[PDB]
């Protein structure tokens, strides 16, 4: 049975590689504190305080907390991530299991200056999953508070909150309030455990590979085309130079002129920034020159935006202003961190199919030329979908997110999340957890006011998550060797992806998925 | 990872003195920051210690009811304010730092990695 | 069932002698503390601190601990060891059982100066075995921290750590880091227990006996050989003394000259030291005259080295410098202990088959003699395997180790561990144990940094180990009585292998296995 | 044995003293195993100004002697090519050397060939250009100070472990084990499966 | 299995002739991979047919 | 083709081509069949039907 | 198969990323195949 | 500088023949009972 003196689960951290499948399992130790002193609170921000209109909000913070494993380093060790990206053309999630076990509730009393902590054996926690998607879904915004990448670390559970419609700092009639105690929930004492299972819906494999061809090079280099293009509008001669028409076939020496079947993907142009700072304009342009969208009178940066190549050839010092993912190095500051404290990703691989984020999409015609008027052209800085476009998605990273919830709407176009990962109409459900309030002694004459005098408590336990992943094997006939992700050979003060002398785990660099190649 | 003392001085009995300490780098270190003192010809004694989130704090019995320990993560510094000083509090105070705070072992010097130079505080009557 | 108020195992200390088998079982009480404040730490040593290049290392210390029963006095009482060595030609291990039970987790809080200790009924420990040999194997280095020889003593569990490749104090790209939380593990509360079984692979019997013949004496003393040897190169006569050849048969009075079938085993020569100190050279030669091997620029003492006889006849005051095992007497100092504080073993029995550690292996020819040049010889101070060699292994002791893990390599030669005991390709697995961390109260506003504020804890319990041993019976037709291991008859202040007036158990001398004799 | 002499003010007489092996003295600890065998090769640098000025390839070469003939032990037994930070050095006849395309048959330059490195087996195997170790020459006593000697070739000792030479994409796969009464560890010395 | 660069679909010369009595030459196969200027890059692929 | 050889082929600015026309690739000894035009399969009268 | 529990990433054999006149392990302009370097087998690691 | 090897124990890669047997010579010998031996063929010749 389950009692005070027996454990309700075991520690599972493992990975198993079987054929076309890999199964990861992770266990961590968590600590859960009481939030808001058991209260729900209205929160808002408005111009009155001095915020700009672009930052206003209205919402609620709750006493509850939630579990989040939406980063890949929750499930994969760095060596496992190497096995995946060097050997496979793609992967996708299939199913998951979740367990919550070995739960301990503790009470802390304050007397004079000294603080003491004891067990409370009869207290509970409450847990439920939102399986019908009835709550605002705050997973998928890339918040802090996921399970730690390193299995020995103990993490704090984050507080749940949400936003609803606002006008300035005020609410409107359509604004919704939610009470989370209004769902069914399971209550657990120190001997109880909790578990559920979930199945992923069909989703396309993430493409982990780069193309070894480019979209404008798909032709046979040895042969002419049978089609023709207009090669000459004027006679080339001694003196006159009158109007003429002349035509040529496309061939090996004019590839720019040949007829083609396909177009590069869409473009929304970003401003370019150099990591060599003396090359930048001297001014503070991050917001005023930023790439933005405009919704209901608010301006919001398109960050990272649609997938575009970070730079062209030999340009690596440049990046789009708001167009890339940027991670932190360990102990990086929250505000105004220096360039040496952060890690910049590069989407450079998709340069074959996708326009570079800092250039125009192309050129079109402005006017109607004639004998009287010379022709004029114009530059295309944003281009939506054209028939014949092909494109790649943004890459995924070991530090980065896995899935997002597709918003429930009448229509969408190519619902792949812009921060990267798998779009899901029915994502893995969110998991809510709370300490049950325990009153301090009531008065001995009746009073109708709600009791707000409590014994301070927190809880701890273990959590397990297990995901099964499907693999897509690499079939290539390429003769020469591939690029692989590898560790450095040379000696160093510390080992990459390990602890230091102080005990702190760190991740030296971001690692994407695209190493193997494939024909376009 | 240098700890640095400041605020040393000499004071008449009953005055309010304030010791300060700063570090450089490894904010993923300096999890716990505290104070020790070694009086002339005597054993080093733990004075106070506080962790990063300010959840857990401990004062020495002699120290309690007279000193308060506070911390600013932004500046990566920690302060020690001192009230109702007695001349047996003449000592050399050391700022001390470590990756961890334990409930049984926090008052031992074995648990601190980093040590300042020290300060001299004199108290006269 | 298993609960707070029931015990999960019983105390088993016994030995059972059945036919050709003996079964030992031992129980001890252990205490396990939290190591490194639950952290992993990089550790290294380099020349910068003033260490020599020969002592540099790089590695990691872990929060875990491990069980070790690799000494014979873990399993055998001194009387049981006497039964074994006086009656048997050999023995080997067959199978083992391990149990871990009656577990108590305690919490200790520090307030002002006073310290208090209480039970914590809901805390766990974690335990796993490394059955697939996936961790660095640190058993077999003769470290402190095995179960105590005396069953009433309570012992501390040692901290696990390991080394990987280094260059100076720096690491290299091939260096490996291991997280032990990345294995599956069993979690136990105060009512749970843990057990497993293991089977030893086939291994040769340890030879517990001395030879009653020597390798150069195997002939019939009464008869001549039919072969001949060159006995004379010069005429023996009045004056001239010219060249000649003459030949003789080997017989009873020339045994040194007879033809033989076999050779003594290998040699790597050690420097000789006397226990009468006035006979030694006056200088500090322990390191500079030591016998060494050289690997990747580092010098390491060959300690104890290959099995060689400690001294020849009537030489007992001499020993090889680094060539023997040396145990301590109870309360011997860690550094610079006097000769009267230590106990020196002697391999004197194998003198029949094995060269003496402090002499040359033999003599060979340097040159080609002729009428013009006299013959020259040279001394062989190290000799590898020759066809026709036979040898004995080093003996095992009641204080000494049992097994070692054979390194996993392309090739090895006679993989018997040089400190003594049984070489195993799949040794008994190492057993890892840790206290599960319990957080002190978290803050009430979310923070992403890992929790490093804990409640101090330690645990205690009982451990049982049971080994079955196979015996090889003595078959001898020898008429006269054997040498036996025996206690002294005469009166003394204390009893050997007992406690003293203060309660301290001690072992007066080392005891080997070789008493009975056998023909060569 | 950590001390044979007293450390003190003046006298410094004979003594015996003993210590346990620990974290700060790893060189002194008792161990179970030995490095594999050694047959010492002469060392050559790819920076030529560091080499002796003379033609020593044959006269300083590492050889075996059979029926009056001398033959180079090429590549010989498996040994580590160099120790740490030594990559410019190689054993004279101790490694495999391939050609680059269009390399000459005779007297090809260093830039025309490709040198392999056995550097990985440095953990278990002695480095080809150093001694195996040190042994004792004599019997010390009050009258005579101790003497040592250098071991430049060492056959199999009980307790040795070793690795074979590596295989290469350009290199051989198998060899035929000669048909003989006896052999020791019949793994072909150029690499591959016996 | 579509393991080679696919050069059909660029409208090259060398298809079967429209008129059935004509005899035609078979065109030579070739392909392009990634370039930087006239140089190749690490991702460039070579194929042996 | 190519006297049975594979050959690296490229074009770059050094020769005087513009950046827009650069390439890198290989020509092969092989050849290929192509029927990707409609007049391969249809006579003009059939196309009218 | 490799069974390792090592946490950090391995050394791997890989091609170079940077641009070059020719591709390693391919033919040149003249049709000649070449092998740029020798390649051994030892990349993964294992406990001793 | 070079040096001469006058005694050499077993190296990996060695092969050898045993001593021959004679009509006048011995047939077998008893292998001594020991922990270890190397190639136990009797040195006077014959079957161990």
């Amino acid at each position: 049975a389950d009692g005070v003196g027996s454990s309700s689960g075991n520690w599972h951290c493992d990975s198993t590689w079987l054929g076309d499948r890999v199964i990861t399992t992770s266990t961590r130790t968590w600590a859960l504190p009481t939030y808001n002193n058991h209260l729900y609170k209205q929160i808002s921000n408005g111009t009155s305080g001095g915020a700009t209109n672009d930052n206003t909000y209205f919402g609620y913070s709750t006493p509850w907390g939630y579990f989040d494993f939406n980063r890949f380093h929750c499930h994969f060790s760095p060596r496992d991530w190497q096995r995946l990206i060097n050997n496979n053309w793609g992967f996708r999630p299939k199913r998951l299991s979740f367990k919550l076990f070995n739960i301990q509730v503790k009470e802390v009393t304050q007397n004079e200056g000294t603080k003491t902590i004891a067990n409370n054996l009869t207290s509970t926690i409450q847990v439920f999953t939102d399986s019908e998607y009835q709550l605002p879904y705050v997973l998928g915004s890339a918040h802090q508070g996921c399970l730690p990448p390193f299995p020995a670390d103990v993490f704090m559970i984050p507080q749940y909150g949400y936003l609803t419609l606002n006008n300035g700092s005020q609410a409107v009639g359509r604004s919704s309030f939610y009470c989370l105690e209004y769902f069914p929930s399971q209550m657990l004492r120190t001997g109880n455990n909790f578990q559920f299972t979930y199945t992923f819906e069909d989703v396309p494999f993430h493409s982990s590979y780069a193309h070894s061809q480019s979209l404008d090079r798909l032709m046979n280099p040895l042969i002419d085309q049978y089609l023709y293009y207009l090669s000459r509008t004027q006679t080339t001669g001694g003196t006159a130079n009158t109007q003429t028409l002349g035509f040529s076939q496309g061939g090996p020496n004019t590839m720019a002129n040949q007829a083609k079947n396909w177009l590069p993907g869409p473009c929304y142009r970003q401003q370019r920034v150099s990591t060599t700072t003396g090359q930048n304009n001297n001014s503070n342009f991050a917001w005023t020159a930023g790439t933005k969208y405009h919704l209901n009178g608010r301006n919001s940066l398109a960050n990272p935006g649609i997938a575009m190549a970070t730079h062209k050839d030999d340009e690596e010092r440049f990046f789009p202003s708001n167009g890339i993912l940027i991670f932190g190095k360990q102990n990086a500051a929250r505000d105004n961190a220096d360039y040496s404290d952060v890690m910049l990703t590069s989407e450079e691989e998709i340069k074959t199919t996708n326009p570079v984020a800092t250039e125009e999409y192309g050129i079109v015609a402005d006017n109607l030329q004639q004998q009287n008027t010379a022709p004029q052209i114009g530059t295309v800085n944003s281009q939506g979908a054209l028939p014949g476009m092909v494109w790649q998605n943004r890459d995924v990273y070991l530090q980065g997110p896995i899935w997002a919830k597709i918003p429930h709407t009448d229509g969408n176009f190519h619902p792949s999340p812009l921060m990267g990962g798998f779009g899901l109409k029915h994502p893995p459900p969110q998991i809510l957890i709370k300490n049950t309030p325990v009153p301090a002694d009531p008065p001995t004459t009746f009073n109708q006011s709600k009791l707000n005098s409590f014994i301070t408590q927190y809880s701890t336990g273990q959590v397990s998550v297990e995901i099964e992943w499907e693999l897509q094997k690499e079939n290539s006939k390429r003769w020469n060797p591939e690029i692989q992700y590898t560790s450095n050979y040379y000696k160093s003060t510390s080992v990459d992806f390990a602890v230091n002398t102080e005990g702190v785990y760190s991740e030296p660099r971001p690692i994407g998925t695209r190493y193997l190649t494939r024909n376009l | 990872v240098q700890i640095q003392e400041s605020g040393g001085g000499i004071v008449q009995a009953g005055g309010s003195l304030r010791l300060s300490c700063a570090a450089s780098g490894r904010t993923h270190g300096m999890y716990a920051m505290g104070w020790f003192r070694q009086a002339p010809g005597k054993e080093r004694e733990f004075v106070a210690v506080q962790d990063i989130t300010a959840s857990n704090t401990h004062y020495s019995s002699a120290v309690k009811g007279r000193f308060t320990l506070s911390r600013d993560n932004a500046k990566n510094t920690a302060y020690l304010q001192m009230n109702n000083l007695k001349p047996e509090d003449t000592a050399v105070y050391y700022c001390a730092a470590g990756p961890t705070l334990m409930s049984g072992s926090y008052n031992s010097a074995r648990d601190y990695d980093y040590w300042g130079q020290g300060t001299q505080v004199t108290v006269s009557s």
